[PDB]
């Protein structure tokens, strides 16, 4: 089973640790089995524990008041762990997502080792960079390149990107 | 997939709370178009739940 993930956070840090002082707000992962969508998508929301970054807000629209009743990373720690443990993690700029994931894991103080020790972390950006050197390899860029629509999709948020990334991933490895 | 649409309603309905901090570009009328009449009943309550949330903001302790 292949797992495609896209993690939305409360902004990123440009200096030092891009995950330090930030938190995960939305987790969107899609399941791909035998090059087909099983429908076993994992879409959950987390607690911001702080205010959403101004830039991130304009990116796809997310308010703090929306992630208030939603559970935190602590409530779905084991849930998400078992879901991706011992599987292929296909992410775009894995250093971003994985960095935040491991960050939250350490905050739990459960001695949980880095995700890269129990999961195969593979970046799709690296693949795209090798395929199209010097070309824009953003999700929207690849989307338009492979003629995939990411605008008229009902799925809003991380789940949207995850779905798109899955299609792009299968297209490149097709 | 029923709650998939429902959960998105809560997302858009949260944009009305950002009105208390109109320091950044936030189209409050955009949610009026993104949220169809099929969920106006849910949106009505969503507004109440969100308008009271912006008052306390976050508050961890
Ligand atoms: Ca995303």
């Amino acid at each position: 089973r292949q797992i495609v993930l896209d993690t939305e956070t409360t902004g990123m840090n440009q200096i030092g640790a891009h995950y330090e002082g930030h938190k995960i707000i939305e987790i969107g992962a899609v399941e791909v089995v035998n090059r087909r969508l099983t429908g076993n998508n994992f879409h959950v929301y987390l607690k911001p524990d702080r205010l959403v970054d101004p830039e991130a807000f304009g990116v796809h629209g997310i308010a703090d008041e929306f992630l208030l009743d939603k559970p935190t990373f602590a409530e779905v720690a084991d849930e998400f762990m078992d879901y991706i443990r011992g599987a292929e993690l296909v992410i775009h700029n894995a250093a971003f997502d994985i960095g935040f994931m491991d960050y939250e894991f350490s905050l739990l103080k459960r001695d949980i080792p880095k995700t890269n020790t129990f999961c195969k972390v593979t970046d799709s950006l690296a693949v795209a960079r090798k395929m199209f050197p010097g070309k824009r390899n953003s999700l929207d860029a690849l989307c338009a390149r492979y003629e995939i629509d990411n605008s008229k999709r009902t799925l809003h948020g991380a789940l949207l990107d995850a779905q798109i990334l899955a299609e792009v991933y299968l297209a490149m490895t097709g | 997939q029923t709650e998939m649409d429902k959960v998105n309603v809560d997302l858009a309905a949260a944009g009305v709370a950002f009105k208390e901090r109109y320091n950044m570009p936030v189209i409050a009328e955009a949610v009026e178009r993104e949220q169809p009449e099929h969920l106006r009943s849910w949106f009505r309550e969503r507004l109440i739940a969100h308008r009271l949330a912006s008052v306390n903001l976050s508050r961890l302790p």
